[PDB]
Formats: C-alpha cells, structure tokens, sequence
C-alpha cells in the first residue's frame, strides 16, 4: 500500500522458508543421531 | 642416400636453369624499365603498407583444424587395435567435437568474412 | 525470481517482446513549446507509456513512498533560486543541472527497462542526450565555470554511451519571441525573469549540436508549432517512419541482456555520477552529509530495506 | 517435423546427406553383426613370437606341439 | 557472452586446475597450466578497451614464457631419468628452473611486475579470480616437490616477495593496485615455508582466500577501484565499514584477528627449523603492509570524506548486492581466531 | 495483397489509402500557409484535392491505381511525399514574386 | 644423442633469450615463442625415440596441440592490438604503467 513500486520482498518466500526450517530440523536430528551412534561405537570398540 | 642424391639433383637443375637466365640474355639497365609496375602509373604508396586481412578469423580457426588433422592421421594405425570399441569411442568424439565447433562458429558467423 | 542468466536462459528475451511500436520517441524543444501535451498525445495514440520530464523529484516520486522528500534530500537546488539568482556563489546552477542530469539518466533507464521487459514503447520529454542544451547555454551565459563544463562533459561521458540512442527525435521548434510570449502568458513569477539570451542559447546548442548529431543515429522529425498542435499529424509520421540507422539494428537477445542487466540495477546506473571529483559547487562535506543521511534514514518507510518497515505497514517481516 | 526435414532436403541437402552419414556411422556397428570380428581378427594378427610356456603336468589344454588338436582356431576367420 | 561460451570457458577455468591438482603427470600438470592461461585471457579481454587488451597481452606473454619454462624443465627430467616426475635424482637446476618459472608464473618478487598493471587493467571480478583461483595451480606442483627445492632460492624469492610488496603498497592510490601488492607480500609469506612444511602454506593460501574474496566483493559493492572512491562508504553503504575494517586489519596481521595465525605459526616453523634472521625480515617488514592498511581504514571508516550531491540519488535507490557469501567469509576471516588448533 | 513492386527498392505499403489520405492532407494543409495569389498554391491545391477525391471513392487498389494514372500506389505515395517536401521548399523560395531581374539586351537572341 | 641434446638446449636457450629480449614487434616474439616450442618438441620426441618408450610418443603430439592453440590466442591477441592502435609495436601497450 505505501510503495509506488510494490517491493521485491512483500511476502516471504514461502519455498525457501519452509526448506530452510526443515533442514535446520534435519539437520539437528542428524547431528543428534550421530552423536549417540558415536557414542555406542566408542564404548563398545573400547569395552565401555 | 638415394633421395638426398635426387633433392639434390632437382635443386641443382633449378639452380643452372637460374643461372643461365641470368646469364645468357643480353641485359639493358635503367631506373625506368626497373620501376614498380602499377598498370603504366607510378604507385601512389608502397606495398608495404599494412593490407588488411578479412578472414583473420577462419585462419586461426584453420591453425586450430590442422592440429586436429594431426590428431586424426594415427587412425590407420589406430584401427589395428584390439580394444576397437574404445578407438571408435575416441574417433567418433573427436569428430563430433571437431563438427560441433565448426557448427558454433558457422552459426556465430565466425565463417563470413569482414567487411 | 530476478531477471538474469537464468531468467534468459529459461526465457524473457527481448527480441521475442518487441513489435512495431515498441520504440523509444523523444519530444525536445525549447522552454514552452508544447513537449507535454504531444508526448501525451502521441503515448495516448501510439498504445507507448508516456514519462514526465524528469525533474528534481522524479528519484523521490519514483522510490519509496512516492511522495516528494525534502530538497536537502532531493538536491539541496531549486529552480526558482536559478531563475531568481543564476550567478549565485553556492553554485545552485550547476548543482541543478547536474541534479537534473543525474535524473535523467534513471528515467532513461527505468525507460529502457519498461521497454526491454515488456515490449511496449515510451515517449519521453527531453532525454539525458538533449540535457547538455542547458548547462552549455548556462556557460554562455556565465552561470557555471569551466570546470564544472569539465565535470559534467566527464560524468556524460562516462554514462551515457553505455545506453541505446531513442529510435526517434521529435523537435519542436518554436523561436525565442514566441518562447518569450508564451512564458509571460504562463505567467510563473520566476520563470518570467529568464533573459532571451539564455533561450537563444538553448536554440542555438538545439540546432548546432543535438540535431546533427542526432540525425547519425536516429530518425529526427521537426516540426513547427502549427504542426505540432493536432497531435495526430506526428503521430501519423512516426506510423510510417521507417527506422534502418543507429545502434538498434546490431542487438540481439545477448546484447539486450547485458543492457537489460545494466539498466535493472538502479545503481549500477548512477555508479558514475559520483565520482570523487571535489568541484566545490557540488561537494557537500562531512558534517553536512552525515546529517541530512541520518535525516533522511529516520523518515517512514527507508529505515530498512522496502520490505522490512515495519512502521509502514510491513508484515511477517520475521520470516522474510 | 517432416516438412521441416523436408524443406531442408531441398534447399540444403549438403548438411542433411552429412547428419545422415553421421548418424549412420553411430547406428551401423550396433546394428551389424559383423562387428564382433574386428577386435578378433586383430587379436589373431600374430605380431610376436609366441613364448612357449615352461610344460609342468598341469597344463592339459594348452597343446604341445602347433598341429594339436587343442588350442585356439582360425577356422572362423578362414570361413568367414 | 553468450550461455553456451559462459559455460565453456568457465569449465575450462576450473578444469585447469583440478587437472593439475589430480595429475600424476608432470605433462598433464602442464597441460591444466596451459588450460587456464587460455581460458582466462577472453575473461580479460572480454570489455574490450585499450587497456583490457594491454593487460591480457602482458599476461598472455609472461605467462607463455613461464609455461615454456616449466615444460623445459619437465622435458630435462624426462630426459635424465626416462620418467615424467620429479625425483629424489632430479637434478639441481632442473628443479631450480621448475621454481623460478612457477614463481614468474605466481608473481613472486622480482617476477612481479606484471601483477599489478594485469591487476589494475581488468574488471573487479576478474581480478578476484586471477589472484585466487588461479594460484591453487602453480602452487600445487610446488607442493608435491617440496623436499626437492633450494631453500636458499625459495628464501630469497620469498623476503624479495615480502620488502617488495610491502614498499609497492605503499605507493598506490589504485584498489586493484593494492590488491595485487597484498597477494604479492601473502605469495611470499607462502613460499617461505614451502621447504618446511607445505601445510602451513595450504593453510596461509586459504586464509588469504578467504580474506581476499570478500574484499573484493565489497570493492565490487560499488565499484570503488581508488581510496577516494571507497571513502564515500560512510555514505553509499555504511554497514559495511566495520567489516571492511577488521577485514583490512586481518589482512594486515593484528594479532586477534584470524589473518595473525599464517604469520604466527610460520615464523614458529621457521624458527624451530633455525630461520631466524629471515623469520625476523620477515615479521619486520610486513609492518609496511599494516600501515597502508591503517591508512585505508583512516580514509573509509575512521574519518568522513567529503561526499556528492548526486549520492542522495544513490540513497535513495535499493540494493541486492551482497550475497550471503560475504557475511560467512568476512565473519570466517575475522573472529576465527579461537579456533587456531583446528587450523592447523 | 501485393506481392511485390515492378520497382527494385520500392517496398509494397499495406495501408495505400491511408497513406494517401495522409499525405495529400498534408500537403493541402501546408498549402493553406501560402499566399492567396500564388499559382502554386493553387494548381497543387487543385492536383491533390482531385487525386484525394479519387482515392476516397475507390477503396479497391486496382482501380485506384488506373484512376489515379500513376503506375503503383506505391510510386504515387513516393510522388505524394516529394509533393510535400517541394511545397515545403517553395514556401521559403516563394517564387510568385516578380522576376528577379531582367535578361541583358539579347542574351536570348538565336541565331545572333 | 649427447651432442644432439646440447645443442637442442642450446637452441631453446637462443629462443628464449630472443624472447626475453623483446624488439618492438609483438609478432617476432610470437615467434621466438613458436621456436622454444619446436626445441622442446624436438627434444622428447629424439628422447622417445632413442628410449624406444613407445608409449610416451603421445606426449609430443600434445606439445604441439597446445603449443598451436596457445599461438592461435596470441595471434588473436595481435589482432586486438592492431585494432587498437594501429601496429603490433609493444612501445604502446603502457597505459597501466598508472
Ligand atoms: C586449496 C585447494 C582446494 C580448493 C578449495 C577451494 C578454494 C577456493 C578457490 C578460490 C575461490 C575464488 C572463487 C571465485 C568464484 C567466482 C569469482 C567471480 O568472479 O564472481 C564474483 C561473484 C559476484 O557475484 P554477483 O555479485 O552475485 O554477480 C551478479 C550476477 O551477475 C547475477 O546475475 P547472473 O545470473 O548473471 O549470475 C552469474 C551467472 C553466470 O553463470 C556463469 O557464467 C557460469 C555458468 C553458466 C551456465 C549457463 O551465474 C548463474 O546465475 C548461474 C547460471 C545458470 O562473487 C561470488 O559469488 C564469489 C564467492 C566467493 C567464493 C570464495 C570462496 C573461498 C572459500
Ligand atoms: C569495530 C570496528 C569499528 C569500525 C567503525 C565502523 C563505523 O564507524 O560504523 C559507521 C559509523 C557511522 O554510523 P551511522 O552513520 O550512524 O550508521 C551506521 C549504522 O549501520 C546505521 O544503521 P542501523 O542503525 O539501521 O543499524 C545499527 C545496527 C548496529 O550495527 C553497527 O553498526 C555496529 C556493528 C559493530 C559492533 C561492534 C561490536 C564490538 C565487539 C566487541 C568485541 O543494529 C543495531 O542497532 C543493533 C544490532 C545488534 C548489534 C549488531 C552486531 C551484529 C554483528 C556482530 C559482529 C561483531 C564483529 C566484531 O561511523
Ligand atoms: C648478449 C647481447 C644480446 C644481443 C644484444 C643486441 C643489442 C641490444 O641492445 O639488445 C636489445 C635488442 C633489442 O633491439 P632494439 O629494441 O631494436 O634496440 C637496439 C639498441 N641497440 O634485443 C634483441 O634484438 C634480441 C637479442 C637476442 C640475442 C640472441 C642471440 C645472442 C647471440 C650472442
Ligand atoms: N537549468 C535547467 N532548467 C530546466 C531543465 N529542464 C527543465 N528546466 C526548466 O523547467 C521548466 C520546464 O519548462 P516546460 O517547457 O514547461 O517543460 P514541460 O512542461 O514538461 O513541456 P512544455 O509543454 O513544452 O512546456 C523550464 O523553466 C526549464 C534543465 O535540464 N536545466
């Protein structure tokens, strides 16, 4: 309503929004599942 | 030896057939007859003005076909390979590459000549 | 999705856009001669989106709010001062002209991008190739000195050969008597004080410099003012122009691109008209910059970028 | 796009004639069933002497002498 | 250019290179250092105005003798010990020649001075790729030959590299300029320790890449290619100041920011290796490069310029420029410091 | 439509009749600026307005090339745009004035 | 082969010398640089040929390969030079000297 020129940005890409939050879920889910899985590696190759 | 023997021979029948039509005429010298020809005018400049080329494009392009020449002439060894799917692999890229530059530079308009 | 190599690629080529009338037609003429109403007519007629001449506030009118800004945002100039006072010593002249040159040039590049992306034409009044008229006639009258000549040839000179010439030049000649009369008619109180001079200047760069030059490239059409009204009879000229000259004839999708590319990003444009050359009519120092930058940072609506003013009325700025 | 192929086989059958045997060249040695024998007859040419192998008991298919029964044969290529 | 071209040109540009990198050949290593010298001479070339063509024609003609050079030396090896690598066996001046043409090639002190005016005479972008990019190549073969070369010759090339970058920025007005003194001073702080231990080379090569690249994007912010003209920052996009600040002062080497750790760590080599009065030349005169820095910092970001009227024009107008690229790299190249162990 | 012009360098027009009505309007309008007495002024006033009578009553383009007796449309376009251009340049000529300036005695005496 | 050798080296030494050495035409060092390459090319292929190492005959053939494309740029290089300013003198190409 207030620019002459409606701006480049005037709604969020939704496209972009959306895949940027599921891969930051991804991620972090990954990472957590790595991080366990590493754990039960070590201690078993170690004898916990 | 026996093609060393007929070079030489051939350069040296070019070389008497020189000097024999150096030699036997009879010769009348002056700055006239000696003058550059230019259909019965003086020239105007001389011919080692720069004279500009207008196909300097096709004849850097031609440097680049010769060398792919260079690379096509083993063929008639090559063929004589077991490994002849990997040698017609080879050949036929190579000329479709060559084909494909020619096609980009027909159609770029690289062919035409300056003006 | 920007335009781009992409955009290209996928499609949006401008050879594909452009049609019969999708030209560029430039209405000049000296002050009061009826470049309004024919640009109008002729855009009306033609199918082509007329543009108001450029003038201290078309960059205000033309981003953000679309409001005009205050003239220390706008160019700290003023014509009624050039007309009240033209040998000022702040150098109002040629902060103007200057200024008004620098917007030429963005309207002639918002022209060139409507055209290139979307194939309709438009018909301009004056252009950033007819705007030396003025700041030569200001030399020959002593309003501006040499080096800012120097400047401004400069700043044109690195601009302007970057852009595609107009397809066509429309003159309207009327003479100075007549330019004199119907500014009295008019009856702007400033305006008024212009010398005859100063109009005799701006004919005499018209029919020295700009017309010669002009016919190398483009298709010139003059007219005198009793053609110039009926608008359909210059209309009815450019319908049949037949356009086989100038720099048009040479493009393609590949250099429209680059030119497109050029001219979509505003600032690349005006890029040069800020080149660190420190004429004192145009410097405007520290302490002075730093506050009228802050000023106008702290107006509604260009605290942030267009999309992000919450004030104005901007939404889901946290996901954008 | 027949009549497009065909508009080109009028007015510039050079270029036609020239994708055509192209697309010959890459089709035939699919298609044909000859082209097992290139590569065979190759490996027949014999452009080295071929080393006798050291006889130890356990070699019962390679021959001993060169008009054994066992062992490669030409007869393909000599009944081509 | 046109798509097709682009994208020809451009896999030719990375395909040097990595055929370089990947080579076991000396041969094929040639043949990705005649892939790029080819490739990137239209990128030169490619606005077309005098000193765009003077500029590729310099660099066209160094870089031709400079590849000769190499296959010179590669030719000699292959002669000597009928294979195409470098060995133990390799003979001295082979191996010296190999060094001094690859340093032509870099730009190494005294092979410098094509640099800077190739520098100078092409667009932002194009620099930026020539001072990056293209010294992953050269440098690679070095480092695969690191226990052949001639400490004596790398030292004086390097310290010759450090003074004569160091006292050519001081000179210079001109962005591009600077930038190719700055990649002249790194390349010799890189080849400093190339006999020593090539990882700390790998890892000064990557820092200044890092800190390399966004400076040039922010010069290509706004095409500012003078001191003058970047001095309008404060003006035409002032949050970009304090990045270009720490930026400059890494580059320089102030100690907490990330572009110390090359220096730090490379005189520790150098000292534990017994290089101390060239690692002291070295520390010392790479002092000159802070000061042209500060002075940069003085003229963009400590002090205010005069400015135009015609840039409220440009205030007026919006930006996209700036890439999500410059923020990781800035931020990367500066507060990364912490991070030390893990670099190394 | 034609296809062609007989003429080399003639391109074909596809708006005959509005070209023509354009041009021979233009031409009588520029007329109108010259002086009443000029026998300029009015012969090509009675020329055009006879060829625009004609070209308003045949919309056909065949016929209106015979009754216009000037080869194709497109030669009588070109011949209405130097029409145009030549009143252009008389109305600064003005040669209705009176002779400039009188022979000497016999300069126009043959045989002398 | 030894004496062969040395004067090959000898001869690439000359073209590069008469490259280094400029002498106002762009095209003559052109040409010293077309000289260094057909030493080096003589070069391997006598070495080749005296190793009987019949598998590095390819590499030769890709010195010249690249040897001609990088002539070929060289020349188009001269091409723009020409244009430019009217000669392949090297005396005008100065104008990043600033
Ligand atoms: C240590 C050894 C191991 C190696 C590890 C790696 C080490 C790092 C290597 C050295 C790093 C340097 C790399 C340089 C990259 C490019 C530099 C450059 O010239 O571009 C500047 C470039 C300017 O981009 P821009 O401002 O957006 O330009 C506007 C475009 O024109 C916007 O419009 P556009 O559409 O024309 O954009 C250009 C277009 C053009 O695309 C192409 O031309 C190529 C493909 C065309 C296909 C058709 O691209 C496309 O859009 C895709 C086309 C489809 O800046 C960069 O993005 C470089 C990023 C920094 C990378 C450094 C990483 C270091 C770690
Ligand atoms: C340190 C090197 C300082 C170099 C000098 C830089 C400078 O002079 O700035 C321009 C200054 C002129 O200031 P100005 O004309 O009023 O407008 C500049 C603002 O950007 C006017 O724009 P604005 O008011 O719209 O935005 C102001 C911006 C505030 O942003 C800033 O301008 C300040 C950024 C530097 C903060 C330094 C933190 C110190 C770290 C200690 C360790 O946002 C905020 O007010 C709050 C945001 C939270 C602070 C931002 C921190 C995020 C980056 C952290 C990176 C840390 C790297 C170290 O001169
Ligand atoms: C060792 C000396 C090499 C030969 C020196 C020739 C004269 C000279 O001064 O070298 C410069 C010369 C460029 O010649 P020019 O630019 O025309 O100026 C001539 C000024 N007397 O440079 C050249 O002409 C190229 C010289 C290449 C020499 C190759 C053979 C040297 C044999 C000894
Ligand atoms: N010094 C200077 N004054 C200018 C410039 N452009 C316009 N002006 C001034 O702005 C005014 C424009 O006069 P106009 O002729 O009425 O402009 P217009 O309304 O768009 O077109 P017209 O219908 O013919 O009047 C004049 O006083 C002049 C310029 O580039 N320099």
């Amino acid at each position: 309503k207030f620019y002459v020129r409606e701006p480049v940005n005037a709604k969020p890409n939704w496209l972009a929004v959306g895949l940027s939050v599921g891969a930051s879920v991804f991620m972090w889910i990954y990472l957590i599942q790595t991080h366990n899985e590493d754990v039960l590696e070590y201690k078993r190759r170690n004898g916990l | 030896m026996n093609l060393y023997t007929v070079i030489f021979i051939n350069i040296l029948l070019s070389l008497t057939l020189i000097l024999v039509a150096f030699w036997l005429p009879q010769m009348n010298l002056y700055s006239e007859k000696a003058n550059p020809y230019e259909c019965g005018f003086d020239p105007t400049s001389s011919a080692r003005l720069p004279f500009s080329m207008k196909f300097f494009l096709v004849a850097i392009t031609f440097l680049l076909f010769d060398l792919e020449i260079a690379l096509l002439l083993p063929l008639p060894w090559a063929i004589q390979t077991i490994k002849t799917s990997t040698m017609m692999i080879m050949a036929f890229i190579l000329v479709t590459i060559l084909s494909l530059g020619l096609a980009y530079e027909w159609t770029q308009k690289g062919l035409e000549w300056t003006e | 999705l920007r335009y781009g190599l992409l955009a290209a690629i996928l499609g949006d080529k401008t050879t594909k856009k452009l049609h019969e009338y999708s030209r560029v037609i430039t209405v000049d003429g000296n002050i009061c001669s009826g470049k309004n109403k024919l640009a109008k007519e002729i855009a009306q007629q033609l199918g082509m989106k007329h543009y108001p001449e450029a003038g201290i506030q078309y960059s205000s009118t033309t981003t953000g709010d679309g409001r005009p800004l205050d003239i220390e945002f706008s160019g700290s100039c003023s014509l009624e001062k050039f007309y009240d006072d033209p040998k000022s010593n702040d150098g109002n002249s040629y902060r103007l002209q200057s200024w008004l040159y620098a917007s030429r040039l963005l309207q002639y590049a918002d022209a060139l991008e409507h055209l290139l992306s979307t194939g309709q034409g438009v018909v301009l009044e004056r252009s950033i190739y007819s705007d030396f008229v003025f700041l030569e006639a200001m030399y020959n009258q002593g309003y501006i000195r040499k080096q800012c000549v120097d400047h401004y040839n400069e700043i044109k000179r690195l601009t302007l050969p970057e852009y595609l010439p107009p397809h066509a030049v429309i003159y309207i000649d009327v003479p100075v008597p007549e330019v004199q009369s119907r500014i009295q008619k008019k009856g702007d109180p400033h305006e008024m004080k212009v010398t005859s001079a100063y109009l005799q200047d701006i004919e005499n760069a018209y029919k020295k410099t700009f017309l010669p030059k002009m016919s190398e490239m483009c298709e010139v059409l003059v007219y005198d003012s009793w053609e110039a009204e009926d608008p359909t009879k210059v209309v009815e000229d450019i319908e049949y122009l037949k356009y086989n000259k100038g720099p048009w004839l040479k493009q393609d999708d590949w250099t429209f691109h680059y030119l497109r590319m050029l001219v979509q990003d505003k600032t690349e444009v005006l890029n040069y008209t800020t080149i660190p050359v420190y004429l004192p009519e145009i410097t405007i120092g520290a302490h002075q910059g730093s506050r009228i930058y802050n000023s106008f940072r702290e107006l509604p609506g260009r605290k942030y970028a267009p999309g992000y003013n919450a004030e104005v009325g901007d939404k889901w700025i946290w996901l954008k | 796009i027949s009549a497009f192929l065909k508009n080109a086989w009028a007015k510039e059958p050079v270029l036609v004639v020239s994708f055509s045997v192209w697309g010959l060249a890459i089709i035939m040695p699919m298609i044909s069933p000859y082209t097992k024998y290139a590569s065979m007859i190759n490996k027949a040419t014999p452009y080295n002497y071929p080393v006798p192998v050291r006889d130890d008991g356990n070699m019962p298919d390679v021959p001993s002498h060169p008009q054994d029964p066992l062992g490669p044969s030409l007869d393909w290529l000599k009944n081509l | 250019m046109n798509p097709i071209t682009l994208a020809i040109i451009y896999f030719t540009i990375f395909l040097g290179p990595v055929i370089t990198m990947s080579s076991t050949n000396l041969m094929l290593m040639w043949v990705g250092l005649e892939f790029s010298l080819l490739a990137i001479i239209p990128m030169l070339i490619n606005k077309k105005n005098p000193r765009s063509t003077e500029a590729a024609t310099k660099y066209f003609v160094t870089q031709a003798t400079a590849s000769m050079i190499i296959l010179l030396a590669i030719v000699l090896n292959y002669k000597q010990l009928g294979t195409w690598m470098f060995q133990q066996q390799t003979n001295g001046l082979i191996l010296n020649m190999t060094l001094m043409a690859l340093s032509m090639k870099l730009g190494l002190a005294p092979f410098h001075f094509w640099l800077p005016e190739v520098t100078q005479g092409i667009p932002l972008h194009m620099g930026l790729i020539l001072l990056t990019w293209q010294k992953i190549a050269p440098l690679s073969i070095l480092i695969q030959i690191y226990p052949l070369l001639n400490s004596t010759i790398i030292l004086m090339l390097a310290i010759t590299s450090i003074f004569m970058g160091a006292w050519g920025g001081l000179n210079q007005t001109q962005m591009r300029k600077i930038m190719a003194y700055s990649s002249i001073a790194h390349m010799g702080w890189m080849l400093a320790i190339l006999p020593y231990n090539p990882s700390l080379t790998l890892l000064n090569l990557m820092i200044y890449i890092i800190l390399t690249a966004p400076m040039f994007m922010a010069l290509m912010l706004n095409n500012s290619m003078t001191i003058n003209s970047i001095s309008l920052l404060w003006n035409k996009t002032p949050a970009m100041l304090t990045m270009i600040s720490l930026m400059l002062l890494s580059l320089g080497g102030l100690p907490p920011l990330t572009g110390f750790l090359p220096k730090w760590i490379i005189i520790t080599e150098l000292m534990k290796n017994n290089c101390l009065i060239m690692a002291t030349l070295m520390a010392m005169m790479a002092l000159l490069n802070l000061f042209f820095y500060t002075r940069l910092i003085y003229s963009t970001s400590l002090t205010m310029f005069p400015t135009n009227n015609n840039s409220k024009m440009m205030t007026h107008q919006t930006k996209t420029k700036p890439n999500l690229m410059f923020s990781t790299l800035a931020i990367m190249s500066t507060m990364t410091l912490p991070l030390a162990p893990q670099l190394i | 439509l034609k296809k062609t012009t007989g003429l080399v360098g003639l391109a074909v027009c596809d708006t005959p009749h509005e070209r023509l009505t354009i041009l021979y309007t233009k031409t009588l309008d520029i007329l109108k600026h010259f002086p009443k007495h000029a026998a300029y002024r009015k012969y090509t006033e009675q020329i055009t307005n006879e060829k625009l009578d004609m070209v308003k009553a045949e919309p056909d383009v065949k016929k209106l090339e015979a009754l216009l007796q000037g080869g194709e449309v497109e030669e009588v376009i070109l011949q209405a745009e130097k029409e145009l251009s030549l009143a252009r340049k008389m109305l600064k000529w003005k040669p209705w004035e009176p002779l400039v300036e009188e022979p000497p005695a016999n300069q126009w005496k043959w045989p002398i | 082969m030894p004496s062969t050798f040395f004067n090959l080296t000898m001869a690439f030494s000359l073209s590069l010398l008469g490259t280094l050495m400029f002498r106002s035409h762009l095209m003559s060092t052109l040409l010293c640089l077309e000289g260094m390459v057909l030493s080096l090319f003589i070069m391997t292929s006598v070495t080749s040929l005296n190793s009987n190492s019949m598998s590095s005959m390819p590499i030769p053939i890709t010195i010249l390969v690249f040897a001609a494309c990088e002539a070929a740029v060289g020349l188009a290089l001269l091409v723009k030079v020409s244009n430019t300013y009217g000669t392949d003198y090297v005396q005008n190409l100065n104008l990043l000297q600033c």
